[PDB]
């Protein structure tokens, strides 16, 4: 419904409406529930959980091993819970938040970065749990500086109108939003 | 009886910024975003013109609340309004003089349609004649009150300083003078004399502007070729950069010159469409005392007729 | 826009692709969350799934309107579309031909007048 | 009818007070100017974060990363790309100022003619027959309160353009000849008040065989004794 919103940048802002062109989870999409094989790692994976069942994660096509507190691949780094895995630019990013799917709105604060640059195509967990797309959002911030609402700009045309005006209330009227053009099918 | 031609509105357009500069070039879409927002300005200006044209037509014509109708017994004390009042045997609601007037006068280009169609404009101007004839000037300040026509015309003479015993003793002479002067309007408009000169220069200056905006799509501006795609299939991508950057910086200035000179031209239509809104209120809906504003002489009454993007008065 | 076949020499024609524009008619978000979408002149055969197909497909001179119901009313205009078509929210969105005003007629005759009797200060 | 006119004027001012103390926002013409100026300034502000083909949108890192042999090539693109945005802003402000001056000249004309005297121009100082007006101020604007005069409660009669008495026509001084069916009266043209047709409110011209639609009656003479 509305889950999986994080902080794409380490820059503080306050009381603004900043749009972000980054990889996110779309809204109202179908996630696979599992009441456990090696699932494919497309470009980034959402993950939640329920006491003391879920231990870790096996990654890799050098295969990456996280337990919970690390195994290499060549480097070791020993340091309702939601997680976001991303393989960006030869780094590795994990985001996190835990609260007491529910239907609220809670942001996800960053946890760790890893400068490794490894090869991953599919992933597996180490023993309920729940299992990203190029999008564009419209993040609303507050006084202290936390995200309180966001709008996916490609779900329905009302959201596209709200993303064009950069506002969350649209008064009565008619609005131009986009353009369309059919594509060439084959070569001749 | 004289004639006076004014312009009211002009052609609504809107030009897409992206496809004009580089249609179907996914790396030029990355080259244009290095220029920030020069395309959301140009669409916001050309939208502000297009709504503004649909406000000019509203305040010239839509000034009565009701829609009055002429009675089926057209017996007006000696006069004959059959040239200007509509007759339903035609395929439109349009009258006889207005049919003489409707004959005398893509790379991103789209033309929006008007809001009030020509069969809605032609119903406003049939309400303004039907109230002026049957109710005097009483329908400008409230609700219409009927009055005989030769008693209406008797104290439109009493405004310009001629006592009302002149018209009742000369009623049939004026009716023959009034009916004769209408016919010479219908001759001198349907002849080879081209009187719609002011409305024609609105339309011609909107075609010289678009014959030039398209003509600039064949100038190389210092590049190797004018065709966008043939530069792409003849160069390396790190050396196709500085050839498209002469076309994008070139073709922005041809949009930027077009939009500005449309904004200055659109401002002298409001100066003309606010004058026609005044002559609709003061010449038609009442008798005027301003010298040589409604006609040339002492003023009696007026009758509006429509035209393509304009209005035509008949100052008696 | 016309070019000979180089191999078999039949004369064939060129005309470009669709290239319209989109518009999103909407009431206030503090009233509803239902929109009606207008495309710019594409004749309704060349088209998000409820706002792409289904019923409520209507052909205007302004374009192809999908998501509002054509009625036989005539009301004061609320949201302009073009060519005398206006849309409003009265519960769903309807589209119609706009009206100019109330029909009226005046009892004209060669011997009658209507003097007023009272007034109003506005 | 002084008391009735007084209470109608007081009730009208009260209804204007209510229609403005409510949250009906009718100051759209005063609000659009502020919105257009603020939006033009915000666009001019956000033009500084564009790079226009260079390596960075900030001048300082270009100066600190390059040397005056090949830093000037980077600086020139930014200079041209910022001059064009300034020139566009200044040209559109010069276009908006003419619209504001046209509205100010119309407001000066209304202040001279509606407030400092009574107008005869139709639908200039309000839709109706005009009496007076009252200026009020506003942020960057002016508001008028036009006091018009609208007739109401009409009623049919039967009219005639003259009176033949003894082979002479008789036309009114100012008024129409009306009738309730039996008698004939002269009355003013905007408020029904009949009077007795004497030689104090008519005049005479010619003989009564030329007028089309004349009606017999009898003219009273005010010199009775
Ligand atoms: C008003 O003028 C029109 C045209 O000038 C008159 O219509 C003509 O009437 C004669 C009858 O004597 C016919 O022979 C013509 O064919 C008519 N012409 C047209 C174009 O209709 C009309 O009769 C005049 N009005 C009155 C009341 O006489
Ligand atoms: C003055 O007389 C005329 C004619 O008798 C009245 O007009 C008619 O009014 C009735 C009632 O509304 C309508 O049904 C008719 O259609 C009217 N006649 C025409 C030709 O339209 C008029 O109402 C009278 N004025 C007043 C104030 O009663
Ligand atoms: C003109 O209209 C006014 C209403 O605007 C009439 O005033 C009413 O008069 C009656 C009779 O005394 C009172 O009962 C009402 O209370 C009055 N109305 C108001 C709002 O106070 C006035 O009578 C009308 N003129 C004529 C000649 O009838
Ligand atoms: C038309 O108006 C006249 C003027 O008031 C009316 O004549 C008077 O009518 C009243 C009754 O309402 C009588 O008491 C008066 O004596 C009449 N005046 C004279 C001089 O006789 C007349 O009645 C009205 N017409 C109709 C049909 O009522
Ligand atoms: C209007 O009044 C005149 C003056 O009385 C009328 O003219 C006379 O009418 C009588 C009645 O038939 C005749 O006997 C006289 O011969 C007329 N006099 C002249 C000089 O012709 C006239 O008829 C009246 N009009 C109407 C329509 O009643
Ligand atoms: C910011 O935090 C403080 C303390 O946690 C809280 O009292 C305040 O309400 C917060 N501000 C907002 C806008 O929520
Ligand atoms: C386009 O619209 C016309 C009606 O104006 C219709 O006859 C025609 O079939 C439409 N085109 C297609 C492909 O349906
Ligand atoms: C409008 O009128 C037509 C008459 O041809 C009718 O077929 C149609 O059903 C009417 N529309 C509605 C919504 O009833
Ligand atoms: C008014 O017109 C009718 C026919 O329309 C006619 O019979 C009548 O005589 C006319 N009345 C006058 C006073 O001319």
């Amino acid at each position: 419904f509305t889950r999986g919103v994080y902080y794409p940048d380490k820059v503080f802002r306050s009381s603004v409406l900043h749009s972000t062109q980054d990889l996110f989870l779309p809204f109202f999409s179908n996630v696979t529930w599992f009441h456990n094989p090696v699932l494919p790692f497309n470009d980034g994976v959402y993950f939640a959980s329920t006491s003391n069942i879920i231990r870790g994660w096996i990654f890799g096509t050098q295969s990456l091993l996280i337990v919970n507190v690390v195994i290499k691949v060549t480097f070791e780094y020993v340091s309702l819970r939601e997680f976001v895995f991303k393989n960006i630019d030869g780094y590795f990013k994990i985001y996190s938040k835990h609260t007491p799917l529910p239907q609220g709105f809670s942001a996800l604060e960053p946890l760790v970065d890893l400068p490794i640059g490894i090869n991953i195509t599919r992933f597996q967990t180490l023993l309920a749990y729940y299992v990203l797309q190029p999008r564009t959002f419209l993040l609303k911030y507050n006084e202290n500086g936390t995200i309180t609402d966001a709008v996916d700009c490609a779900l329905d045309p009302l959201s596209e109108t709200k993303c064009t005006l950069k506002s969350f209330t649209v008064e009565k009227g008619i609005y131009q939003t986009s353009n369309f053009r059919v594509q060439p099918t084959e070569s001749i | 009886v004289t004639t006076e031609i004014l312009p009211v509105s002009m052609t609504k357009t809107s030009v897409d910024c992206t496809m004009y500069i580089c249609g179907d070039s996914t790396e030029c879409s990355n080259l244009l975003l290095q220029y920030g927002s020069f395309c959301t300005q140009l669409n916001r200006a050309l939208t502000g013109i297009a709504v503004e044209q649909d406000k000019n037509t509203q305040e010239v014509f839509a000034q009565v609340k009701q829609i009055y109708k002429t009675p089926p017994i057209k017996d007006f004390g000696g006069f004959n309004f059959s040239q200007i009042l509509p007759d339903p045997s035609k395929p439109s609601k349009r009258s006889f003089i207005e049919d003489l007037l409707f004959n005398k006068v893509f790379n991103g280009l789209t033309v929006l349609p008007p809001l009030l169609t020509d069969e809605m404009i032609a119903q406003y101007t049939s309400a303004l004649l039907a109230g002026t004839i049957t109710s005097g000037w009483t329908f400008g300040a409230g609700a219409a009150l009927q009055i005989p026509f030769a008693m209406q015309m008797a104290y439109r003479f009493n405004g310009i300083g001629v006592t009302q015993n002149v018209l009742y003793e000369n009623q049939k002479l004026i009716a023959n003078q009034f009916n004769s002067a209408i016919g010479k309007i219908q001759d001198s408009l349907s002849s080879t004399a081209s009187a719609l000169g002011k409305l024609q220069d609105v339309v011609n200056q909107n075609a010289q502007a678009l014959n030039t905006l398209v003509k600039q799509l064949s100038s190389n501006f210092g590049a190797i070729s004018s065709v966008l795609n043939d530069i792409l299939s003849r160069l390396d991508p790190p050396e196709a950069e500085v050839q498209i950057d002469r076309l994008i910086t070139g073709r922005l200035q041809s949009l930027q010159t077009y939009v500005t000179q449309q904004l200055i031209r659109a401002a002298e239509i409001r100066a003309s469409a606010n004058l026609a809104a005044t002559k609709m209120s003061e010449c038609v809906l009442g008798q005027s005392k301003r010298v040589d504003f409604c006609g040339k002489g002492y003023h009696l009454m007026s009758f509006p007729q429509s035209a393509p993007h304009g209005v035509v008065f008949l100052h008696v | 826009d016309a070019v000979r076949d180089p191999q078999t020499l039949e004369i064939l024609d060129i005309t470009p692709c669709s290239f319209g524009g989109v518009s999103v008619i909407t009431p206030g978000t503090n009233t509803s969350n239902q929109v009606a979408v207008l495309y710019q002149d594409v004749n309704c055969t060349e088209v998000w799934r409820v706002y792409s197909t289904g019923s409520n497909v209507f052909q205007t001179r302004a374009g192809c309107l999908i998501g509002a119901e054509h009625v036989n009313n005539s009301y004061e205009c609320d949201i302009p579309i073009g060519a005398g078509i206006c849309a409003s929210y009265q519960q769903s969105i309807i589209a119609y031909t706009m009206s100019l005003g109330a029909e009226n007629s005046v009892a004209y005759s060669n011997n009658s007048i209507a003097i007023p009797t009272n007034f109003t200060i506005s | 009818n002084q008391k009735l006119i007084a209470n109608q004027f007081n009730s009208a001012i009260g209804k204007i007070q209510d229609s403005l103390s409510s949250t009906a926002s009718a100051l759209g013409k005063l609000q659009d100017v502020v919105n257009q100026n603020a939006q033009a300034l915000n666009t001019l502000v956000k033009q500084l974060s564009s790079n226009f083909g260079a390596i960075s949108s900030v001048l300082n890192d270009i100066l600190s990363r390059l040397d005056p042999p090949e830093a000037e090539v980077q600086i020139d693109r930014l200079i041209t790309g910022r001059l064009q945005s300034l020139q566009t802003y200044v040209t559109q402000q010069l276009i908006r100022a003419a619209e504001i001056r046209a509205s100010a000249n119309l407001a000066a004309t209304k202040m001279s003619e509606c407030v400092l005297g009574q107008s005869k121009r139709v639908d200039f100082c309000g839709k109706g027959y005009h009496l007076m007006s009252f200026p009020q101020s506003a942020p960057h604007g002016v508001v008028f309160l036009h006091v018009t005069y609208v007739p109401a409660q009409e009623k049919n009669f039967t009219t005639a353009p003259a009176i033949c008495h003894d082979g002479k026509a008789h036309f009114p001084r100012e008024g129409v000849f009306v009738s309730n069916g039996t008698h004939w009266f002269v009355t003013q043209r905007n408020f029904y008040e009949p009077q007795i047709i004497t030689t104090d409110n008519t005049f005479v011209s010619g003989n009564c065989d030329v007028v089309i639609g004349i009606v017999n009656n009898t003219v009273y003479d005010p010199l009775q004794p």
